[PDB]
């Protein structure tokens, strides 16, 4: 029952990231109407670039935690599909496919391995034939709805706005900036 | 009037301002003397009388009032402070203090504060109710303090090497360790310049010792 809470906590990650963009897109525009006048405001000008720059890394934190989170809610919604079709169709898969899965029942971690991965193999070229067919392809029973709002895929800024990436000094001196910023909307 | 106009003027006209309205010699002493001579006499024809500037406790809680025009000269037209209003209206030392004056009386020789009409720059009343400045935290320099006018002056080449080379800002702690003869008072001028142009808002001091 995992699944609906990973669904809630990759909607208010969704929430977060958008809220993240729009008071990004406020900063950016004031900055060029500023800009634009002719005021002498040259430490406003300076603390306005320090404002984009920790709303860029927000932004950056939040799109890679929203990511974080489709992904946990896509592997989760996996296993259990996975889950509740194997309790139906396991006796006919072991049929299949059984001498590699008894021979995992006695054999050592070299041989249960390597059987593995001849499984593996063996239904990587089942797949690659199968969806020659290529029919449309729907969701399951009660988890359709979960991933049709999550959506195959994220949206395309989220995962574009996150190309550049921070070494640990560039994590640690954005987030003593962004408490300091913290604490001066806070006063 | 304001004592502080008159002070900021110089000395030919505040003499012949001086000569035209009822006095006898003022060309030969200083300009303290004079700027007493012509209050007292402008004090006693009745008009209200203004002053403004910094005020000093002595070491038996005694109140002067210097000008910072005069560099804090200790000039007879140094305004008198009773301990009294120092304890009424609570002050501290170094308050910038603007208000009526009194004409001085026999007795004592410094005019005397009447009333105040704004310390610091805000109303008396709320100077009281003041954080003090040690209680404060201290914390690292963050607002940027940009050193390049930006109007491409010939000389600006310099503020911009500043720029280029260190960097300072608000609550900053800074040293220039120079031998003689290497350009400090002038990179101090195109410091305070770059400040006036730039940054009109903080408030710019220049300090000179011997
Ligand atoms: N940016 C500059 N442009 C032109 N001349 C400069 C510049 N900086 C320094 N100088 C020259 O440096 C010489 C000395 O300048 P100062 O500012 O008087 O030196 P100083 O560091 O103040 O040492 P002091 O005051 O004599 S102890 C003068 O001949 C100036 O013309
Ligand atoms: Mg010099």
């Amino acid at each position: 029952t995992a699944l609906q809470q990973a669904f809630d906590t990759c909607q208010n990650n969704k929430a977060a990231w958008l809220q993240r963009k729009n008071e990004l897109a406020a900063a950016e525009q004031e900055y060029l109407r500023l800009l634009s006048g002719e005021g002498r405001n040259v430490s406003r000008l300076d603390e306005l670039r320090n404002i984009i720059e920790v709303r860029k890394w927000q932004v950056n934190q939040a799109a890679g935690r929203y990511i974080r989170s489709h992904e946990a809610v896509q592997h989760i919604s996996i296993r259990d599909r996975l889950n509740d079709f194997m309790q139906q169709h396991g006796t006919a898969l072991a049929a299949a496919l059984a001498p590699e899965l008894m021979g995992y029942s006695e054999l050592t971690a070299i041989a249960r391995n390597c059987a593995i991965q001849r499984a593996t193999d063996a239904l990587r070229e089942a797949l690659l034939s199968w969806l020659a067919k290529g029919e449309k392809i729907n969701y399951s029973a009660q988890d359709s709805d979960i991933l049709t709002t999550i959506g195959f895929r994220p949206d395309v800024a989220s995962v574009d706005d996150s190309r550049e990436k921070f070494t640990p000094a560039q994590n640690m001196i954005f987030s003593r900036k962004s408490a300091q910023l913290a604490s001066r909307q806070s006063v | 009037m304001n004592l502080t106009e008159l002070k900021n003027t110089p000395v030919s006209e505040l003499i012949t301002l001086g000569e035209n309205m009822g006095l006898e010699n003022l060309a030969r002493m200083r300009k303290q003397d004079i700027i007493f001579a012509i209050l007292k006499q402008h004090a006693k024809s009745g008009e209200d009388i203004f002053g403004d500037g910094v005020l000093e406790i002595l070491q038996d809680g005694f109140g002067f009032l210097r000008s910072a025009d005069s560099s804090y000269l200790a000039g007879p037209d140094d305004i008198y402070v009773s301990p009294s209003q120092i304890r009424r209206f609570n002050l501290r030392t170094g308050d910038t203090i603007s208000g009526k004056i009194r004409p001085p009386k026999e007795g004592e020789r410094y005019f005397a504060l009447l009333k105040v009409n704004e310390v610091n720059f805000d109303k008396p009343e709320n100077a009281r109710n003041k954080i003090l400045f040690e209680n404060l935290t201290p914390l690292h320099a963050n607002s940027r303090l940009r050193m390049e006018r930006g109007n491409g002056s010939t000389e600006d080449l310099t503020a911009r090497v500043l720029d280029l080379a260190s960097l300072i800002g608000r609550g900053q702690r800074g040293l220039i360790v120079a031998p003689p003869k290497a350009g400090k008072t002038m990179l101090l001028q195109n410091i305070a310049q770059s400040i006036a142009y730039n940054h009109p808002d903080c408030v710019l001091m220049v300090l000179l010792i011997d």
